[PDB]
């Protein structure tokens, strides 16, 4: 399968970004109601946040 | 006035955005015609549809494997 | 459906009369890779410079300012790198001991 | 200059070297690599080759103890190595066997196993980038590796660019 990994020619921009060698992804879901109210416990948080 | 029927085959040709043309340049010879040639989104890599006759698609994968260097592929 | 120190040209190969194969169309690998040892910007003469007309398409109306930002440091980069000039061009304050040795091989002393 | 050991007899009828020359391989490559940039600068920048047999045929081989001995040999072909980017390789990058007294990269004096950092192998894969190829995938060599050759072989017939 075609590796299509492309090379960073700038140190000053980020590691992740958006290279427009890739061609734009062109824009445009069982989505419940906020009146139904799931709360987290506060100690909860995402995974590596810091 | 009795004639007579060949089968058509379709092909998808998967590119980089250079060997486009060298897959133009093949398809010219085997009686062929492109369709349809769209971007993928989210990659630089593009779709070539296209339909060629079945008799004349004899080698056609190594002619494109071999003139594009490996890069591109078919079915 | 019917002694030779030197290589011969009748034992050479890709004597084919095709015209996919001539011309084999050798990849540029996305404007990014190169060719080893060949030199880079004889690289970036002989390309097909259709992919830098892609690149200032498709790229942000800061990114060419930031394209030319960044070729004016590469830019000061060499500028830094040349300040090994021939001798010809050069001055007598400033020819250092290398120039001299160079200066000296060239009329075989 | 290089200092190795020698075998020898007693009435010094012969003399061995009893080394095996161990290199890193990406160190080895660098280093040839940033041999292989100076010698293209050094072509555009200045050739006079050196005469051959230099000892004319009546002449014995000059002695070590009295001409090399005490005389300080020329400068060797180094690069400049920028210290801000080639840092991690500054200190050990023109060693004769580099890193060998270390115990975090060089397992010990028999200089057998090598394990190296990320930003180390970062710097030696930019160095080395006159002698790599830009290859990402085995897309290429299609009906150019080996059991495509040895079909060819074995159907005695010769691919363009093959052998015969």
């Amino acid at each position: 399968p075609n590796v299509v990994f492309i090379k960073t020619e700038d140190p000053d921009l980020p590691a992740f970004y958006f290279d427009p060698l890739i061609n734009p992804i062109s824009h445009r879901e069982p989505l419940p109601d906020d009146d139904e109210e799931f709360e987290l416990p506060e100690f909860v948080e995402p995974f590596l946040k810091d | 006035t009795p004639r007579l029927m060949e089968p058509y085959y379709f092909v998808e040709v998967q590119a980089p955005a250079d060997c486009v043309s060298a897959v133009y340049t093949v398809l010219a010879r085997r009686r062929g015609h492109v369709t349809q040639d769209a971007p993928i989104p989210g990659s630089p890599l593009y779709t070539i549809k296209a339909f060629i006759p079945a008799i004349d698609s004899f080698g056609f994968e190594t002619d494109l494997r071999t003139h594009t260097q490996g890069q591109a592929f078919s079915l | 459906y019917l002694f030779v120190f030197e290589w011969d040209a009748s034992e050479d190969t890709s004597i084919d009369y095709n015209p996919l194969y001539k011309e084999r169309h050798q990849v540029q690998l996305l404007g990014r890779g190169f060719i080893a040892g060949i030199d880079l910007k004889q690289q970036k003469r002989e390309q097909s410079r259709f992919y830098g007309d892609l690149m200032e398409k498709r790229r942000t109306l800061e990114e060419k300012e930031q394209e030319e930002a960044r070729l004016r440091k590469l830019r000061k980069k060499e500028a830094k790198q040349r300040w090994d000039r021939h001798w010809s061009q050069k001055k007598l304050d400033e020819m250092t001991d290398r120039d001299w040795r160079i200066f000296r091989e060239d009329y075989s002393i | 200059i290089r200092d190795v050991p020698v075998l020898y007899h007693i009435t010094g009828a012969i003399s061995f070297v009893n080394e095996i020359p161990w290199v890193i391989e990406p160190v080895y490559i660098s280093q040839w690599g940033s041999m292989w940039i100076m010698m293209r600068r050094e072509k555009r920048d200045r050739f006079k080759r050196m005469r051959f047999p230099p000892f004319d045929d009546e002449e014995p081989p000059l002695d070590y103890a009295d001409n090399i001995l005490d005389v300080e040999p020329l400068e060797a072909i180094q690069l400049e190595l920028d210290p801000e980017e080639d840092a991690p390789v500054l200190d050990w990058f023109y060693d004769h066997q580099p890193l060998r007294d270390s115990r975090k990269y060089v397992n010990g004096s028999t200089y057998q196993r090598w394990q190296f950092t990320l930003p180390m192998m970062s710097t030696l894969y930019r160095l080395a980038n006159q002698l790599l190829t830009d290859l990402v995938d085995d897309n290429y060599f299609y009906l150019f590796d080996l059991k495509a050759f040895f079909t060819s072989k074995a159907l005695n017939m010769a691919i363009p660019g093959g052998p015969k």
